[PDB]
């Protein structure tokens, strides 16, 4: 990715990182495993 | 100490601000934290130009680095040693000078 | 004697300063314009 | 990890919580699995 | 950015005067003084 928009034109969506560096993309898939509370709740894939 | 320090503070364009703190405009995982440095190349600089979009943000983050000099001191001397005979009885009476 | 301290400890003991900070640092002087000061301006409205 | 230079000295990265708690720590693979649309750009390892 | 410790290099670069040096020392209290006091002096001519 080159500019903000890039992520925001690709679909994924973007965090702001605040104690080191900042802007983590993040996925829907990524973000559907990020919200795994057991091994049920992750996606197919994974 | 016998010795002297000092703090040279290099330039931001410069290729000598090597750092850590550098952000693009969408990672932040840039080791070139001066924006191109001095690479001079039309090639590099428009990619690497800080071009901000309509929403800002946490974009084209850079640091700055300092150089500290160093110097010491050294010690050095010699000696001569003479005979009151020799400046007496010697056929030049102006070997002192 | 003073020797070489910290490597070499001096006869009294332990120095803990061996550096003279002089204070005026050295600073990169800003390189020179030139392509500037050579275009005119026009300009550019808001809420257009 | 005892302070905030653990991570930071390790590499890995924290974003502050919002709605309630501390940080989260994110690590590379966990922010380049993070960043994941699809099956195809999660990494060798899943 | 950081300052981290120097053996963790700051962000900025070198760090030079990591300590501050009190000036004033310590000494110790000089042993009270006992059988020095109590005595006679008798004075003891030269050349004898």
């Amino acid at each position: 990715y080159s500019d903000v928009d890039a992520i925001l034109a690709d679909g994924k969506q973007a965090v702001a990182v605040k104690h080191g560096g900042g802007l983590v993309v993040v996925g829907e898939l990524g973000a559907q495993v990020l919200a795994a509370k057991d091994v049920s709740e992750l996606p197919d894939g994974v | 100490g016998k010795q002297i320090k000092l703090y040279h503070y290099v330039p931001l364009l410069d290729d000598r601000n090597v750092n850590d703190q550098g952000i693009d405009a969408a990672g932040a995982t840039i080791a070139n934290g001066n924006l191109y440095g001095s690479s001079k190349d039309i090639g590099t600089i428009p990619s690497k130009l800080p071009a901000l979009t309509e929403n800002g943000g946490r974009v084209n983050r850079v640091g700055f680095t300092r150089i500290q000099l160093i110097g010491s001191i050294k010690k050095f001397g010699f000696f001569y040693e003479w005979t009151q005979e020799a400046m007496d009885f010697d056929t030049d009476e102006e070997l002192d000078s | 004697k003073y020797n070489a301290p910290n490597t070499t400890p001096s006869s009294i003991g332990p120095q803990i300063r061996l550096d003279y900070y002089y204070k005026k640092a050295l600073v990169d002087a800003a390189k020179e314009m030139y392509f500037g000061q050579l275009a005119e301006v026009t300009n550019m409205p808001k809420n257009m």
